[PDB]
């Protein structure tokens, strides 16, 4: 049961971090998803994950 | 549409007053070239801006 949730980093200010959830990977970087912990900026308005 | 209000585009020119701008999340947004960081500018003369 989840009513309100988001994936917004209000400009560069007030930004957020996370427990990593790396599902898609480019030809440059393939990363550990539930072993590492991550940091986030505005340049990432991609949606949410489970873990 | 989010994070909005009604700003009256304030103006000033010469000895009159001055504008102590900074860059909250900005690096290079204005005409001549490209600012280095979240640093600060002065504003003296005729018209205002964004």
């Amino acid at each position: 049961t989840v009513p309100p949730r988001h994936y917004c980093i209000v400009a560069n200010p007030v930004s957020r971090d996370t427990q990593s959830s790396v599902l898609f990977d480019i030809t440059g970087q393939v990363r550990l998803r539930h072993a590492d912990q991550e940091i986030r900026l505005a340049q990432d308005p991609f949606p949410l994950y489970p873990g | 549409e989010v994070l909005e209000k009604d700003i009256t585009p304030l103006q000033v020119v010469l000895p009159n007053t001055a504008l102590h701008l900074k860059a909250l999340l900005d690096f290079e947004d204005k005409n001549g070239d490209k600012v280095m960081a979240g640093d600060e500018w002065l504003f003296e003369g005729p018209g205002t801006y964004i």
